[PDB]
């Protein structure tokens, strides 16, 4: 039977032979023949080695067939093993890792017994969060998995095949799940990306991971944040400004709980205070630890109450990133321009605490703010009074956002605006602007 | 030719040598070429159930069609147990075939050591002698594939899709100067960059034309069915940048082949498909004109309730098998014929016999499918028009759907690779086929000496040449219906709405539907499932059960 | 002539309103409807069986209980 | 380019509630006559852009607002019927 | 499928969805991720964040009153308190307070016999005769710390009682620990000696008929008649005709 496979590490080769004098179909009637007058062959081998100059054909006896991957059974859609050197091509019809049906008489006592391929760092059962059973669903229809059959070479230490396959997911970042199940030939291990199916309701917060057809043992990498904390507060690497100095907070959805790691008032542009008014965004340069505890002030707007409060000025130009803890490891963000009014009168609570949308959705949640009003949109003639000022500056803060989103944990491609009321005019002008693909701020729009 | 009427499994061989003598009998045979299970006369008024190679039984001959006669399986086994008993001499060999009649895959004897796969007519398939359990036994592609292989002939692979059983289009190539074979089990290997297309295959192969054909479950060829497709016209598609795959089946040079050919197919048979189990076995009852001739009930199965001439009468499952509880001599019977409303009944009677309170009762068309593809505008396309000059057969689209595209790897590909939707047609059948086979640009894209003999079946319609109605087999031809769902079937694909049709075909899970035809057997059944009703509803059914 | 009557089939046990059938765990073998605990020259190891497997020789503990790997031992430590 | 879209509207986005901080204000100081105003001119803005009389008595009678005389019940809400169904849906 | 922690501690690995102690307004600080047994008790000190607190099993919530103390000191503090009542004053004993299994209420109406957790072991008495439940006194075969899903009663006589919601899969015979110099006699209590119980899972019926055996008297048809060419012949003739086959219908199909 022809294995679904191309690549093999841990081989251990019985006997080579060239075969170029003859044809594909009486060469390979030859390859047969010659593993049936072995008494331990597992399989043979029929490629051409060296494709790379075009090179001859072989039939290489193999004593066991150690690791098998790059299935031609998930397409290419998620690779994290290497399908071969591009020397070997068991890739056309009659060439094939080929095997003998697996019968449960095995190799006689007199053949050579074979070993795994050895693991190079040392795995530790400590760093690897085992699930049950019972924290799973079958999904026959998820896309990005890959599987590695380890043959039933190594009959007994299932705990040294089990150290084989999660040394491979420990040495690929992608990988985060892996799942191995025996069956009648080997030991199938699979691997994952982070795959959850969340079930939110309010009187529970269920969780469960995806995956396709059922293994026995499941294990995970734990879960880590690029956020350090020091006296439990917040804080983060900026790229050249350096660290923020945030806030957390437990909110509660239903009947759980979960740590939201605010970081309130970020800015990104100069405050427009005086006689930088009706100019620019002027990007900042701050550096050192910033003060992001609390809520800024929002922006003037008309129909502005005269209470010269601290929740409304002109500097209104601050974002409030929220971060649940643990994240996924390329997540997704969320923009959201909003100026809010002066109902709230300097409660220390931002208007809209979008933390819970980041939460329940396990995504990062930037609520923005934009100059509304006279002190933005003044055009005036055809001079250096422009007219889109707040508008500009959305574009001020959405490259503030997938430059400095790494640090935070988040994925600058997978980002998305939103706007509330009326901004959503003004907001859509974004989706208009045909620019660069490789300098495309959003990917999706609310 | 004659690589299959040379091992023509002689029941076919003493079809013929009875025939021409016109003779009263003729033997019955099944589509492989065995002797079917009960052998009839042509009057119909002695029919006898026949041991395996056409020698009857020692004794059963109703007058009339037997109620029941033993299996190939359960002739042989009571042989070789009271050969064991008169002679006395035991076999440690007896079959353990299954409830359908034909052999298990896997046999052996009592103290089970050594269990094999066996062919499904009988013979032992040699090498897989296994001690003790094969965990997958070869099917009949996969062992005509190896011993093609080990050298018997023909060299060019009958392929196949994922499980060793044929498809039922086969194309091999053959070089027209010296009608022989073309190899390809050498060709795709020794030249696999000259596959990429056509036109880079033609300019490696100057001489060969392709030959496609359908073939039963057997792999031997359909008797007159076998066309010679032309290639030198075909152009290239957007698919020649990917990858070529393992054997030439998944290649894009071969399901341009099968498309071109179920095309003409459509035009020739009404059938988008070549033909199934049902539709050879009512021609070759038809031809011989002996009794039992099967019903097909337009969808390629059997239809339900099957009599005979002038004789009993029974119903037949999909398979050609018969049910045991019903043989009725006079009116034809009605065996669940829309009668769907009993198993319904007992649906609703033990809801409602459970427990109390809703605590679960309530959590007890399918799910997401009256909400993606019949309410929102998607299905809107198919069944609607501009006025009744249709007829569009929905036993057609849903063939149609099944056979361009035969799974989801093609789907996700198809639709990957498209920017305009009106440039779809080109890279799918490397053409503008429809309209070449509508309005029968097709002289050039098709040739002579392919068996189908073209000149006497355009002699009873006159309309033109190359160079009522009877089909390929005993088919009914409205050619005026066929090229106007052909002309409809290109303005499905030149539409935005189609491809956004097809997104959410594959996001359609295995279980409810397998291929894409079973989504558009799901979806055109589910325009008319209304929202279930009150969950404590029970409907009325009638004395046999009739809703 | 005894009509139809529940039963269970495979490997378990058959107690005698409701889910009377049992899984017949480890140390045991289902031979004919009760599972008679696995002799003391073998043992079982994984619940719902028909048989139970061989130890290495000269290997048990106490008794026809044979619970799982770690009780086919020698008699160096059934020395007492 | 590709940017999905998830778009829509509520049913209570009218340019009156658009304008209710606007009111509150001009009720501070007191200024009865910045409401009949506003919505005059808001009906001088729903026909075109250049306030075509062609287009702005064709629109206010498939709304029906032609009762600016005695009551503000039936014409404030029909003017917001129409706002709503040309500024925002 | 998994218990009311094994569920929780999933979704606090997963996702972080944790849980929280005091309810009242949590720093990030007093959240957790539920720590838990094979069986889906709550694992008396479990702890994350802040520290280490001590929270009963079957309530995720903390048994507010060194060492936390034991299950029945805060059922005895939880019913004389009057917030929880299962309908007696529970009775510890002098030192690590487990349960002692003499089990009643107020008046002595009926006192029963407890498991480690507590529960009823099931079967029960009235204060006219008071339960023995004592130790085993023998050692449990095959170095077993305790049998799962059970206790074992004794009045110096001792058997398997199987947990409510089990059956013992053999039958608990009267033995004997009645000071037998500390051992069993012709069956011993095995370990795991009870499941859960589960549906039925087959059907089958019989039927009667007999040949009436034409060729005059003959029972000498026995070699190869009663294994072989019988119970075989019968047999291909009866699925030829079609009665090893139940075939009805889904739905049309
Ligand atoms: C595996 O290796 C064998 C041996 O190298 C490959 O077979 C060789 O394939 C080349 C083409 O790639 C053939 O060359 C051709 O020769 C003919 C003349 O015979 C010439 O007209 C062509 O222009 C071309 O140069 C070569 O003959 C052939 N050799 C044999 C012994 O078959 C084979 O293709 C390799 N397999 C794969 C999948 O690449
Ligand atoms: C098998 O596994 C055990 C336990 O992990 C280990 O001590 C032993 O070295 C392994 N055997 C081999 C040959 O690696
Ligand atoms: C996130 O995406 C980047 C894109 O280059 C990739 O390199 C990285 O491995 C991804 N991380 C994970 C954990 O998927
Ligand atoms: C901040 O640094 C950048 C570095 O390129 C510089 O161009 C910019 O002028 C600086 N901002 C100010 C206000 O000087
Ligand atoms: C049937 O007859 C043919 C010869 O015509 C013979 O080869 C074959 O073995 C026979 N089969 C049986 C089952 O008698
Ligand atoms: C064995 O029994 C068969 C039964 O048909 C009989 O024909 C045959 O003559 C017997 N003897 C031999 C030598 O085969
Ligand atoms: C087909 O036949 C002609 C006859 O001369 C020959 O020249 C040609 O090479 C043949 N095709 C192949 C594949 O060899
Ligand atoms: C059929 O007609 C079309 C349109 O004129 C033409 O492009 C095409 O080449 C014709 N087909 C053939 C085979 O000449
Ligand atoms: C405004 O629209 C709603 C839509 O439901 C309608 O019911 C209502 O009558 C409209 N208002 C007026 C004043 O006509
Ligand atoms: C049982 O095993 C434990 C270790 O699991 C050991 O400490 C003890 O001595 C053994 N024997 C008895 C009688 O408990």
């Amino acid at each position: 039977t022809r294995l679904p496979f191309q690549k093999l590490m841990g081989i251990s080769i019985r006997n080579k032979v060239p075969m170029s004098e003859k044809s594909i179909s009486n060469g390979f009637f030859e390859c047969e023949r010659r593993c049936d007058a072995d008494p331990c062959c597992t399989g043979f081998g029929f490629l051409n080695v060296s494709q790379l100059k075009g090179g001859e054909v072989t039939c290489l006896t193999l004593n066991s067939l150690g690791i098998q991957m790059c299935s031609e059974e998930n397409g290419g859609a998620w690779r994290i093993l290497d399908c071969g050197s591009p020397d070997i091509e068991v890739h056309t019809y009659p060439f094939g890792w080929y095997q003998k049906p697996i019968a449960q008489n095995n190799a006689p006592s007199f053949c050579p017994l074979v070993v795994l391929p050895s693991l190079t760092e040392k795995v530790s059962l400590d760093s690897w969060q085992s699930l049950a059973l019972s924290s799973v669903v079958v999904d026959p229809s998820i896309r990005h998995f890959d599987v590695a059959h380890v043959s039933t070479a190594a009959t007994s230490n299932f705990s040294a095949v089990r150290d084989l396959c999660l040394s491979e997911c420990s040495q690929h970042e992608a990988c985060l799940i892996t799942t191995l199940q025996t069956q009648p030939g080997a030991v199938r291990c699979m691997f994952y990306a982070d795959t959850q199916s969340c079930t939110h309701s309010l009187q529970g917060q269920n969780c469960r991971l995806l995956l396709r057809e059922e293994a026995t043992h499941i294990y995970r990498k734990p879960g880590i944040s690029l956020l350090s904390y020091e006296a439990s507060v917040p804080s983060v690497p900026i790229s050249t400004h350096g660290r923020l100095l945030g806030r957390s907070q437990a909110i509660q959805v239903g009947t759980s709980w979960k740590q939201v790691d605010q970081f309130l008032g970020v800015p990104y542009a100069a405050p427009p205070l005086a006689e930088r008014r009706f100019q620019a965004p002027e990007p900042l340069n701050w550096t050192g630890s910033w003060d992001a505890s609390k809520p800024r002030a929002s922006c003037w707007q008309p129909g502005t109450r005269t209470s010269t409060s601290p929740g409304v000025s002109e500097d209104c130009l601050y974002l409030n990133v929220f971060i649940p803890q643990n994240v996924a490891p390329n997540a997704s963000v969320l923009v959201f321009f909003h100026n809010t009014m002066d109902r709230e009168e300097s409660e220390g609570w931002p208007a809209i605490d979008g933390s819970f949308l980041a939460a329940v959705g396990n995504l990062i949640v930037v609520t923005a703010s934009y100059r509304v009003g006279v002190f933005g949109f003044l055009s005036s003639g055809s001079g250096e009074v422009s007219g889109n000022w707040g508008l500009l500056d959305q574009v001020a803060a959405l490259t503030w956002v997938q430059t400095h989103i790494r640090g935070f944990g988040g994925d600058p491609r997978r980002v998305s605006l939103a706007a509330d009321r009326g901004g959503a005019d003004v907001a859509s002008i974004h989706l208009l602007t045909a620019r660069a693909t490789n300098s495309q701020l959003f990917r999706r729009a609310v | 030719y004659q690589v299959d009427a040379q091992p023509l499994r002689p029941c076919e061989l003493q079809r013929e040598t009875a025939f021409l003598k016109q003779a009263d009998y003729v033997p019955q045979c099944a589509e492989d070429g065995s002797f079917q299970t009960v052998q009839c006369q042509n009057d119909g008024r002695s029919c006898w159930c026949v041991g395996a190679n056409g020698s009857e039984v020692l004794g059963s001959r109703q007058p009339g069609r037997p109620v029941a006669c033993l299996s190939f399986c359960q002739l042989q086994k009571q042989q070789i147990l009271l050969s064991g008993y008169i002679n006395s001499t035991d076999t440690s060999y007896l079959p353990q075939c299954q409830d359908s009649g034909d052999y298990a895959p896997v046999q052996c004897d009592v103290q089970q050591v050594q269990c094999w796969c066996v062919d499904a007519e009988g013979m032992e398939v040699y090498g897989t002698r296994q001690l003790g359990r094969p965990k997958r036994c070869p099917r009949s592609c996969e062992i005509r594939n190896r011993r093609l292989l080990h050298g018997v002939g023909d060299k060019s692979p009958p392929q196949c899709s994922a499980e060793g059983e044929f498809m039922p289009v086969q194309c091999k190539f053959v070089n027209t100067t010296d009608m022989m074979i073309f190899d390809l089990v050498h060709s795709y290997n020794r030249f696999p960059d000259a596959f990429v297309t056509f036109s880079s295959f033609q300019r490696r192969f100057p001489e060969v034309s392709g030959y496609c054909h359908c073939a039963d479950s057997q792999g031997r060829e359909l008797a007159e069915t076998g066309l010679e497709l032309l290639l030198d016209e075909i152009y290239d598609t957007i698919f020649a940048g990917l990858d070529l795959p393992s054997t030439f089946t998944e290649t894009t040079l071969y399901r341009i082949l099968q498309r071109r050919f179920l095309a003409v197919q459509s035009v020739i048979s009404g059938r988008f498909r070549c033909p199934t189990k049902c539709e050879v076995e009512r021609f070759t009852a038809t031809s011989f004109g002996h009794p039992y001739v099967p019903s097909c009930r337009r969808n390629g199965d059997y239809q339900a309730v099957q009599c005979q001439t002038e004789g009993p009468c029974w119903c037949v499952d999909a398979q050609g098998k018969e049910m045991h509880g019903t043989r009725q001599q006079g009116e034809p019977p009605s065996c669940a014929e829309g009668q769907s409303c009993a198993s319904e009944r007992q649906q609703a009677l033990s809801r409602l016999y459970f427990g109390t309170s809703g605590y679960f009762s309530q959590h007890d068309c399918p799910p997401t499918i009256k909400e993606l593809f019949v309410d929102s505008g998607l299905l809107r396309p198919m069944v609607e028009g501009q006025s009744q000059q249709f007829s569009v057969s929905e036993n057609l689209l849903k063939e149609a759907i099944r056979a361009i595209f035969p799974s989801r790897g093609l789907a996700r590909l198809a639709l990957q690779f498209t920017t305009n939707p009106k440039r779809l047609q080109q890279n799918l059948f490397g053409g503008k086929f429809l309209v070449n086979v509508g309005q029968f640009n097709l002289s050039g894209a098709l040739g002579t000496r392919g068996t189908f003999n073209f000149s006497q079946f355009f002699q009873q319609l006159g309309l033109a040449s190359f160079l009522p109605t009877v089909g390929s087999f005993g088919f009914e031809i409205n050619l005026q219906e066929n090229q106007n769902a052909l002309k409809f079937l290109a303005s499905l694909l030149e539409l935005p709405e189609f491809l956004l049709f097809l997104q959410h075909a594959i996001s359609v899970p295995e279980d409810v539907a397998r291929d894409l035809g079973d989504v558009m057997e799901t979806v055109l059944s589910s325009q008319t499932c209304e929202q279930t009703p009150e969950r404590l509803f029970v409907p009325s059914c009638t004395t046999e059960g009739s809703y | 002539s005894p009509r139809t009557w529940f039963g269970c089939s495979e490997g378990f046990y058959q107690v005698l309103d409701g889910l009377g059938c049992v899984k017949c765990p480890e140390g045991s073998y289902s031979q004919d409807e009760e599972c008679i605990p696995c002799p003391v020259g073998f043992y079982q190891e994984q619940a719902g069986s028909l048989a139970c497997v061989p130890c290495p020789v000269g290997r048990t503990t106490i008794s026809a209980g044979a619970f799982s790997q770690t009780h086919c031992v020698t008699d160096c430590q059934r020395n007492e | 380019v590709e940017v999905d879209l998830l778009i829509g509207s509520s049913q209570d986005d009218g340019l009156i509630n658009r304008a209710k901080a606007v009111k509150q204000f001009e009720e501070s100081r007191g200024r009865t006559s910045s409401k009949t105003a506003f919505y005059q001119a808001l009906q001088n803005s729903l026909g075109g852009e250049d306030s075509d009389a062609r287009v702005e008595a064709a629109a206010t009678w498939y709304y029906s607002l032609e009762h600016s005389t005695d009551d503000y019940a039936s014409f404030s809400r029909a003017l917001e019927n129409a706002t709503r169904d040309y500024f925002i849906i | 499928c998994p218990t009311t922690c094994e569920k929780s501690r999933t979704s606090g690995l997963l996702s972080s969805w944790k849980q929280a102690r005091s309810q009242e307004n949590p720093s990030p600080k007093d959240l957790f991720v539920p720590a838990c047994l094979e069986t889906g008790e709550y694992a008396r000190l479990q702890a994350s964040g802040a520290g280490t607190w001590c929270v009963d099993p079957a309530s995720g919530e903390e048994l507010r009153p060194a060492q936390c103390p034991s299950l029945c000191n805060v059922l005895k503090s939880g019913v004389l308190s009057r917030r929880v009542s299962p309908g007696y004053v529970p009775a510890c004993r002098a030192e690590d307070g487990g349960f002692s299994p003499v089990q009643c209420d107020q008046a002595q109406g009926s006192c029963w016999c407890v498991m480690d957790s507590g529960e009823e072991v099931p079967g029960t008495r009235v204060t006219g005769g008071q339960p023995a439940c004592e130790s085993p006194r023998c050692p449990l075969p095959f170095n077993a710390s305790e049998v799962v899903g059970g206790t074992i009663l004794c009045e110096t006589q001792c058997q398997l009682l199987c947990r409510q919601g089990s059956w013992s899969v053999f039958p608990p015979g009267p033995l004997i620990c009645s000071l037998e110099s500390g051992r069993w006699e012709s069956q011993l209590p095995q370990p795991r000696a009870c499941q859960r119980p589960q549906l039925w899972q087959t059907i089958q019926t019989q039927g009667h008929f007999q040949l009436q055996l034409p060729p005059g008297k003959m029972c000498s048809a026995d070699y190869a008649d009663l294994l072989q060419t019988f119970q075989v012949f019968i047999l291909d003739e009866l699925t030829a005709r079609g009665f090893c086959q139940i075939q009805v219908k889904t739905f049309g199909t």
